[PDB]
């Protein structure tokens, strides 16, 4: 069937060739149910016919996000999630499961949505059971660690060496890196009005530092000769947040206006 | 916990007077070795 | 729906005559507050 | 249908804040 | 279960996997909604696609959500984009309730409507759906028939249409009724 | 006897025939007195025996008795009709595990009383007497699965249940269809603290907080209570804290203090560290561990340092205990930022020190990792200092204004804002005597 020629297509690397295989087999699931989670028992698809169907989303998966599609992946992974995990999911299981997911909180963590990121962590159902069993996901978790307060130093390497990083994860490895240093960016901004060219080319791992100089100036940090500066560290200033939050009396007056009215809606 | 201690901040911690007398010794001492 | 249009339809005349009144209290506080002065 | 009835239960609710002034215009 | 599989399906390709998604979706979307809250847009961006057909669908769906967002002009207007996911006689509290809700807002339309035109009713200028679905809930109120409950309703409808022949078909002179159910209006 | 446990019902649906001619508030709080006084008489021996015989009979009634399951024989259509659904209230109260092990039984149960009969007419009529909690309450327990196989299939009673309570949702139509809500919400929270990701709990927000009064502050604490835990990894703090500060606050709880209100107090504890605040559990000493704070306290007493080792070792003692309660996911941060903590404190006291003595902290922990470290902490504020490595200077902040700014005015602006909180809440209750007196 399709089935397999996507699943020998797949295994042969070549995903881009197995990705239109996928639409059809789509259809197919769909057709043969088995796509949508069953709601009645179906006795055996997850283990007769869903198999595969559950793996065609690992496989679809693997595949988008080897070709560095995410959503796909995703949503492959969304539609796996629940023969993922159901609940009671023991009917089927597997192993990549973890990989995808640690990929794709990898992902969601280079998606850079906090919550959600640490949220799933919450959502899954067994965590630590899972995750620290998991180096893959024990990246972002260690890397939340490194991550979320913003010293990156062996987590910066740790995903330079990341075996799934080694694997197939450098999709956001590199991607990451920029998101790592745009955050020290603003970090040295913060620590820094002024640093050497060099030690924020230091800090972002760069070795050119005309590297550094593009985001600095795209970040538009002035910069004198061998130096980074921040001026300005900040916005202040531009448009928006106004009329409230600095109306000297005009809030007051409003405030008078509304205390007022808390004198006049005092009917 | 007892019962009514003098409560908080909290029991903070402990073991520093005589650490301090041991440097006001040594502080001192030192201030002798000054 | 119906007997309401007949129930129903009868107590916007209550939400009317809830409206009336801060009006004439509003009058009444200001009443006071001009009266409450000679006084 | 039931769209028109529980309508009421604004007016329903409504009626009050209203007595309060009632004893407003009494506490005036 | 949820619908980040749906969500996945939403703009993965093969209309007819969107079709089944949709549908799929559709018998979920109690639940999941909130979870599909979010694809509203491409949702409506379906809806807008004329190419693939369900996306009343979509719009119903929307509808439903809409429901579970209070969004209701946004439901009823794609409950009325539906038509056909969309059926009165299809009994959901939503369905009745936006089944209700749609007829309302025919109310003050025919009220603002019956403001300029007295005949507005005779005319286009309201969503026929609306007044369709409205009149055929009047129908409804007609199969009910005890029309005070239509009545009162026409009587905002303002669809002597409705009243008059609703009367003159009922007129059989129940006898002093007839006579008195003009009167009880 | 059985006659006492019929008689007292009796004054129940003697005062249900109150709410019969239109009259809950007597009923419901009643029933709400009731539902504690429920506790006495309790059982079902001949207090349903006598009960599907004083009020009147309906196939249900015996449908009923397949819940009852029992021999009794002997000799011996408008009245038992909610009556006898007050009492399927009841029969929901004969399943706490008062008059009942198994529930599961009364799973279906509970749907054909539910369904049937039930969740059909009352959207108005039947105020909050539905207790969909009494209805999971069961399912609650039930949920101690593990066994079930969740569900059925995965697990779609419960899916079922969610949608049987997004079936209510829809029946939620605010025609007053609300107060047992979000309670399913809460269900469905505590459901993504069973497995979920709670965020489309905003759009759970998004729709409503329990509308709004008659609601149990209880639940309206309890929807705070979940509703911290949102913004537990919502990584809000203070809004968390401040439902938990709107939840604990003026919740009315004793009984439901003991082991509840610790859950609600261990997050709470949780919070001021996620702020770092560590307050003085001095008082937390209270109430507590015993069975809820002490790690917390050990956190606290790491968290006063924030020695990552001895702030670890907690967590690698009780690690199961927060897993027990799920607060494991905290503190993994906390770690360095009370590291971070001490680094602003007694330390950024100088306009500097240096990067070496600063860094000596470091020197004491690592180093131009300091950069990050430094900048990790620079990032988020949480301090205010700058540094020039340049310099090697790492350059520490005054801190230090007046109130020249309209800083306190803002404070007093926020007191402005509450000024209208008791002084327009007068008004609010103004009525009640004032105009139940006209009466």
């Amino acid at each position: 069937e399709l089935t397999k020629s996507l699943s020998i297509a797949f295994e042969n690397g070549d995903y881009a060739a197995c990705e239109k295989l996928l639409p059809p087999i789509k259809i197919e699931l769909i057709k043969n149910n088995l796509l949508i989670p069953d709601l009645s028992i179906q006795n055996d698809i997850y283990l007769n016919d869903l198999m595969i169907t559950k793996r065609i989303l690992e496989v679809g998966a693997l595949a988008s996000i080897q070709t560095f599609n995410f959503d796909s992946f995703e949503n492959y992974f969304n539609q796996l999630k629940p023969y993922y995990f159901s609940n009671n999911h023991k009917l089927s299981e597997s192993d990549k499961k973890s990989k995808l997911i640690s990929l794709y909180l990898l992902n969601l963590l280079s998606q850079n949505n906090t919550t959600k990121f640490h949220s799933e962590l919450q959502y899954l159902d067994k965590h630590i059971k899972n995750l620290e069993d998991d180096s893959l996901l024990s990246y972002p978790i260690k890397l939340d660690r490194w991550l979320m307060e913003g010293s990156y130093q062996k987590a910066w390497d740790l995903l330079q060496s990341g075996s799934q990083n080694i694997s197939e994860f450098d999709s956001f490895t590199d991607i990451l890196k920029s998101a790592i240093r745009d955050e020290i960016a603003k970090n040295t901004e913060l620590s820094y009005d002024f640093l050497p060219l060099s030690n924020i080319k230091a800090l972002l791992f760069f070795n050119n530092e005309k590297e550094t100089e593009k985001f600095a100036l795209e970040r538009n940090w002035p910069i004198v000769n061998s130096k980074v500066y921040f001026n300005n560290q900040s916005k202040e200033k531009a448009d928006y947040e106004d009329e409230m939050m600095h109306e000297e009396d005009q809030k007051t007056n409003i405030i008078e206006k509304a205390m007022d009215y808390a004198i006049s809606i005092e009917n | 916990q007892t019962n009514i201690w003098e409560e908080n901040w909290d029991d903070v911690e402990v073991d520093d007077d005589f650490t301090n007398e041991l440097k006001a010794e040594l502080d001192r001492y030192k201030r002798e070795n000054q | 729906y119906f007997k309401l249009k007949k129930l129903e339809k009868e107590y916007e005349l209550l939400t009317l005559q809830e409206d009336y009144i801060k009006d004439e209290q509003r009058h009444l506080k200001r009443e006071l507050k001009r009266a409450q002065e000679e006084v | 249908e039931q769209k028109i009835q529980e309508t009421e239960l604004k007016i329903r609710s409504k009626t009050e804040n209203v007595r309060r002034l009632e004893a407003q215009r009494n506490a005036l | 279960t949820t619908a980040a599989p749906l969500l996945a399906l939403l703009r993965e390709n093969q209309d007819s996997v969107k079709t089944y998604a949709l549908e799929s979706i559709n018998n979920v979307v109690d639940q999941l909604w909130s979870e599909i809250s979010n694809e509203l847009p491409d949702i409506e961006a379906l809806y807008d696609d004329d190419t693939f057909s369900d996306r009343e669908m979509a719009a119903l769906i929307a509808s439903k959500v809409y429901y579970n967002l209070g969004e209701y002009e946004s439901a009823v207007k794609y409950a009325l984009a539906a038509k056909d996911r969309f059926d009165i006689d299809e009994k959901s509290q939503f369905v009745e309730t936006i089944v209700s809700k749609s007829i309302e807002m025919y109310v003050q339309e025919a009220s603002k409507q019956y403001t300029k035109d007295e005949q507005f009713y005779t005319k286009d200028i309201i969503d026929p759906k609306l007044t369709s679905i409205f009149e055929r809930m009047i129908e409804k109120c007609l199969k009910a028939s005890e029309l005070k409950l239509a009545l009162g309703i026409a009587l905002e409808g303002y669809r002597l249409d409705i009243i008059e022949s609703a009367l003159k078909s009922k007129l059989d002179q129940s006898t002093s009724e007839n006579v008195k159910i003009i009167n009880y209006l | 006897m059985a006659s006492t446990a019929v008689m007292m019902d009796v004054d129940s649906s003697g005062v249900n025939d109150l709410h019969h001619s239109e009259k809950k508030y007597a009923e419901e709080d009643q029933v709400q007195e009731l539902l504690k006084v429920l506790n006495e008489i309790s059982k079902t021996t001949l207090t349903l025996d006598p009960r599907y015989i004083w009020r009147s009979l309906k196939d249900l009634s015996s449908l009923r008795n397949q819940e009852l399951l029992n021999a009794e024989t002997l000799c011996f259509k408008t009245i038992e009709v909610t009556a006898e659904i007050n009492c399927f209230m009841h029969l929901l109260v004969q399943l706490f595990l008062w008059d009942s092990k198994e529930l599961e039984q009364l799973v279906e149960f509970n749907r054909k009383v539910v369904i049937p009969n039930l969740l059909c007419y009352y959207n108005l009529r039947s105020l909050n007497l539905i207790n969909a909690k009494l209805w999971f309450y069961i399912y609650l327990s039930h949920e101690t699965l593990a066994r079930s196989s969740e569900e059925i299939n995965s697990d779609n009673q419960n899916i079922i249940l969610r949608s049987t309570m997004m079936k209510f949702l829809k029946i939620a139509s605010l025609k007053h269809d609300n107060e047992t809500k979000a309670m399913l919400i809460n269900l469905i929270l505590r459901d993504f603290l069973n497995n979920g990701e709670v965020d489309s709990a905003s759009d759970f927000i998004s729709k409503l907080e329990y509308p709004h009064t008659d609601v149990s502050s209880s639940l309206e604490a309890r929807y705070f209570f979940y509703l911290s835990k949102i913004n537990a990894i919502q990584l809000d703090y203070s809004t968390a804290n401040e439902y938990i500060i709107a939840a604990i606050r003026k919740a009315p709880h004793n009984s439901k203090s003991l082991g509840f209100l610790q859950q609600s107090n261990k997050l709470h504890c949780c919070i001021q560290l996620l702020m770092g605040d560590i307050p003085e559990l001095s008082f937390f000493h209270q109430s507590n561990m015993q069975k809820s704070l002490l790690p917390y306290y050990h956190l606290t007493k790491a968290v006063k340092l924030g020695d990552l080792k001895k702030f670890t070792s907690t967590i690698t003692k009780y690690k199961q205990l927060l897993l027990k309660d799920d607060t494991y996911q905290l503190c993994v941060r906390l770690r360095s930022n009370v590291i971070k903590t001490g680094i602003r404190i007694i330390s950024l006291t100088y306009k500097k020190i240096s990067l070496r003595d600063i860094c000596l902290k470091l020197n004491l922990d690592s180093e131009q990792t300091v950069e990050y470290m430094v900048s990790r902490a620079i990032r988020d504020g949480v301090i205010e200092a700058k540094i020039n490595h340049e310099d090697g200077f790492i350059e520490t902040t005054e801190l230090l204004n007046i109130y020249d700014s309209e800083d306190p005015q803002q404070v007093f602006d926020e007191r402005i804002k509450f000024a209208n909180q008791l002084h327009d809440e007068y008004l609010v209750s103004m009525r009640y005597p004032e105009d139940k007196k006209t009466q």
